């Protein structure tokens, strides 16, 4: 199994999806795993399923309960699906529609369409069923850094780029992108229970709370903010991971509640347990799979 | 044959990837030396202590492969000009790291992108690297013909795209490049990799790259259309741009994925072999202007002079017509004209004079005056075996020869690329006394022409002509004969100096002073003035290296007068140049200066750097 742990996502039952990359050495590839026992990760000998990808895994996300959508260094969007026995991870389609590394992917509310971002500066809307690109947009003027579908609106999604633009998308309009009013944004997270509120981290390590109408901020990390994940609670917690190798859990007002420094390298992802809401898993390029107990 | 390469940002294994890239027909492969997403920390812990290896091993490819097949790429996360201090520092260390590793591998070239206006710190770090020894690596700056911000889809509700033409604004990416290399001080190791988009800009935006060191042209697969058969092609406009690039012999680079689920390469080969040659090899090659007066030309030098039949057929016709106009039909078997070839070389004009005599059905007596003793050997072996008593070879300087009689016609070929730059006026003046009071001079007059040109490439070449024991800037104060190629003519040529022969004026003064005003209709940078000439052999018989009236003659190349410092010129401004023809009893020389839109220094004052020997 590759060294650089890229992504980590829990599903309904509780299985742990791992996306890893080989960012050095002879072969620069990647793999996908499934750990029905989250405590066994990242040990390969005690996993539920696994399969090697041709190139690295820049991003991924579930597509239901047996689907895995992947953004590959090769410039193609990938869809993998577990069999009826959940022991094999078979490729569903591999479409090379981007002209550079696919850096970010995200499923839309309906679970039948997805949006992909790429270093080619383009954002494309995908029809997972037909395995085709519905629309192809070029709104930014630099590398697309993150794209996140609306949690409940299947035609709305956010995207930030190195052009310093945070764009709100609504494909129901002739011009579907709107520029939302610093340092380059690097991570986007919709609010679980507000729908019109979202948070975003910048390269300078700042996390901000933004409301749809037209602002709260806080210096959380000492480096780039790589990801932001809300907890499943009624009033959710805000987990932020950074290149400073630290995990932070914030409250409603963006105040720090938990601070973990277990990782010795970049912290790439963080996923909350659907079985125990106070447990939060993290992964990093140090090949660690840490399980945190967030005090509630 | 088109030298093409493959660009990639995903290389699972160099052994395989390089294999498929080759079997498809690519000559080289651009790729990252480190994983593009493998962001590295250099200051803060614990990330800085990330155990290696930091990338692939150099043992995966033979030394020859790294030197001839692999072009490195700067990792896309490196932002030397970022706004965050931490990110600048990490980027600075990482850029040096990847640059030093590229050199460690002996890579023939390394790619760095220009995708924003401010790249000051990027240039500094690169300059410091370039000044870490005198190594032979090349750096290709990837700059787009049109900035990404200027080609995005308008699909931003509250950020509509510009709809009013911004003349200078549309040339912004050239300003990106210009500033970068100005900061780097015109390093010969920094070239341009022009990237082409699906939509081409205005012509003035494309013309802005004339004279720039374009080493590669990047073509994304997306910009390719699809014909009936289903193969990738290009719009007629793109095809035109590609042809402008073939004349520069750039290496075309194919980037992006295969959207036609090597076809792209085959199309380029199809385009290359679809198009219509003498000076091939001398393009933009700086040469010293010949001085046949001061120096004795070498055998093969005269051989080149004689490898141009169209030139001497013009001389023959000029003599043919002149003979007719001077020898009435009623005197064809009684009137012999005295022709004196002043500067006969190896005997071309002498043979041209003979064939012009039988053509006009008139009689002539030939003198072949030549001061080069080595060529006189050729003439006298020619005169003994062939010509005979009809030709009288005279081994003397036409300015000193005491002629036995006077000539009805004098034929000379003392003209240079700048007309008088070989001192033909001073020679024909001295040879004038033995010309009959009604004698003809062939040529009868000649005129030099100048034109402002832009060519950072040629400017750098002149810059590289510094020498150990002379003024460090003397290379800019002298003219060069050169087959001008990668350059931009900024205004229509205009006449500079003109001379007439016979010069009957009572005050024969060959010094000159001329002021020229060239309208400029483009933003550009002035680097020098191209020089040509026209000459009238007799009446309507003429010779010309002037482009607009070039004699349809492989001989003279254009001359080039450079200037020490490039001069920025805005569209609509006037370039005003001053040219002097100076002389003393010993030497003749040119002095030139620019007075608008900005004054330059007077170049070659008192012939300190360049003189023409009398
Ligand atoms: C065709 S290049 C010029 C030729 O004219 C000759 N030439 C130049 N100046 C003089 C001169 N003053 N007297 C005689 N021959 C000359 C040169 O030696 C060369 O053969
Ligand atoms: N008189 C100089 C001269 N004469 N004839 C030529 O053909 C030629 C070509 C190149 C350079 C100089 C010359
Ligand atoms: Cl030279
Ligand atoms: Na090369």
């Amino acid at each position: 199994m590759e060294r650089q742990l890229e992504a980590a996502r829990y599903r309904s039952d509780g299985a742990l999806l791992l996306g890893a990359s080989s960012l050095s050495g002879r072969c620069w590839a990647g793999s996908l795993w499934l750990f029905k026992d989250p405590c066994a990760a990242p040990n390969e000998g005690f996993c539920s399923a696994g399969v090697q990808t041709e190139a690295g895994v820049a991003d991924l996300t579930w597509v239901g309960e047996r689907g895995i959508l992947v953004a590959s260094d090769s410039g193609a969007v990938e869809l993998w699906e577990l069999d009826e026995n959940e022991t094999l991870i078979v490729s569903k389609f591999c479409k090379y529609e981007h002209d550079d590394i696919v850096s970010t992917v995200s499923v839309l509310s309906s679970g039948t369409q997805a949006v992909s971002g790429s270093k080619d500066i383009c954002i494309k809307v995908w029809d997972l069923a037909q395995q085709v690109v519905l629309s192809s947009y070029r709104a930014h003027a630099a590398q697309v850094t993150c794209v996140a579908a609306s949690p409940h609106k299947d035609s709305v999604f956010l995207s930030c780029s190195e052009d310093n633009r945070i764009l709100l998308w609504d494909t129901r309009c002739p011009k579907p992108a709107s520029q939302i009013g610093g340092y380059l944004p690097t991570s986007l997270a919709w609010h679980p229970q507000q729908s019109e509120v979202f948070v975003f981290g910048d390269e300078n390590g700042t996390v901000s709370l933004v409301d749809t109408k037209s602002v709260l901020s806080s210096a959380v990390h000492s480096q780039c903010v790589t990801g932001l994940v809300f907890s499943p609670h009624s009033v959710p917690f805000l987990a932020s991971l950074s290149e400073d190798c630290s995990l932070a859990v914030l409250d409603s007002s963006l105040s720090e509640l938990f601070r973990s420094q277990a990782h010795r390298d970049f912290v790439r992802d963080a996923t909350w347990s659907p079985l125990n809401h106070s447990l939060l898993t993290t992964v990093g390029w140090d090949h660690q799979v840490v399980h945190h107990v967030v005090p509630t | 044959r088109v030298s093409s390469g493959r660009d990639l940002n995903c290389v699972p294994e160099i052994a395989d990837t390089l294999g498929a890239v080759a079997k498809q027909g690519f000559d080289f492969l651009c790729m990252p030396v480190f994983h593009p997403r493998f962001k590295r920390e250099f200051i803060q812990e614990p990330a800085k202590n990330r155990p290696g290896p930091q990338t692939r091993s150099d043992l995966l490819l033979s030394g020859r492969d790294w030197n001839t097949l692999i072009v490195g790429k700067l990792s896309p996360w490196i932002r030397p000009d970022s706004k965050v201090e931490k990110i600048r520092r990490n980027s600075e260390a990482a850029m040096l790291q990847e640059l030093n590793f590229g050199a460690y591998l002996g890579l023939p070239a390394f790619l760095l992108p220009l995708n924003q206006e401010d790249n000051t710190n990027l240039a500094r770090v690169l300059t410091n690297h370039i000044h870490t020894g005198h190594h032979s690596s090349m750096f290709w700056m990837r700059v787009p013909l049109v900035a990404p911000e200027d080609l995005r889809d308008d699909i931003i509700e509250n950020a509509p795209t510009t709809h009013t033409e911004e003349y200078s604004g549309e040339e912004k990416t050239w300003m990106w490049w210009h500033n970068f290399r100005t900061l780097c001080d015109y390093s010969k190791r920094i070239a341009v990799a022009l990237e082409i988009g699906a939509d081409l800009p205005s012509n003035h935006v494309i013309d802005r790259w004339l004279g720039e060191p374009i080493k590669a042209a990047i073509l994304p697969t997306s910009i390719f259309l699809t014909n009936k058969k289903g193969f990738p092609v290009l719009s007629k406009m793109h095809q035109r741009l590609i042809f402008r690039l073939l004349k520069l012999e750039v290496q075309f680079i194919i980037t992006g994925t295969n959207h036609h689920s090597c076809s792209y390469l085959q199309y380029l080969e199809y385009l290359s072999q679809n198009r219509p040659l003498f000076a091939k090899g001398y393009e933009d090659y700086l040469q010293s202007p010949l001085q046949p007066l001061m120096d004795n030309l070498e055998s093969q030098t005269y051989e080149v002079f004689e490898k141009d039949p169209i030139k001497y057929s013009q001389y023959q016709q000029a003599i043919y017509k002149c003979l007719l106009d001077r020898v009435p039909e009623e005197e064809k078997d009684t009137n012999v004209q005295v022709l004196m070839v002043l500067g006969a070389g190896r005997g071309p004009l002498v043979n041209a004079s003979l064939r012009a005599a039988k053509q006009a059905d008139r009689r002539i007596k030939l003198y072949a005056v030549e001061k080069n003793p080595n060529a006189v050997v050729t003439l006298e072996n020619w005169q003994f075996e062939e010509w005979g008593s009809q030709v009288t070879v005279v081994s003397s300087d036409m300015r000193e020869w005491v002629a036995p009689e006077k000539a009805d016609i004098i034929v000379s070929e003392l003209l240079g690329s700048f007309a008088d730059n070989e001192l033909s006026p001073e020679c024909l003046d001295g040879a004038q006394h033995f010309l009959k009071d009604d004698g003809v001079s062939i040529p009868g007059e000649y005129t030099s022409f100048l034109a402002p040109i832009s060519s950072s490439k040629l400017y750098n070449e002149v810059r590289a002509c510094r020498e150990k024991d002379r003024d460090p800037e003397a290379q800019f104060e002298m003219p060069y004969v050169v087959r001008l190629h990668n350059f931009h003519q900024l205004s229509a040529p205009q006449p500079c100096f003109t001379f007439s022969h016979p010069n009957r004026d009572p005050m024969i003064d060959n010094n000159r002073y001329c002021t020229l005003e060239f309208p400029v209709e483009v933003n550009t940078v002035l680097h020098g003035f191209a020089g040509y000439f026209e000459t009238v052999l007799y009446q309507d018989i003429t010779l010309s290296i002037r482009p607009e009236t070039h004699s349809p003659m492989f001989s003279w190349f254009p001359i080039l007068f450079p200037i020490k410092q490039p001069i920025t010129v805005r569209e609509g401004q006037t370039i005003c140049v001053r040219f002097w023809r100076c002389s003393n009893s010993k030497k003749v020389w040119y002095e030139w200066a620019v007075t608008a839109p900005v004054c330059s220094a007077i170049h070659n004052p008192t012939g300190r750097s360049y003189t023409i020997g009398l």
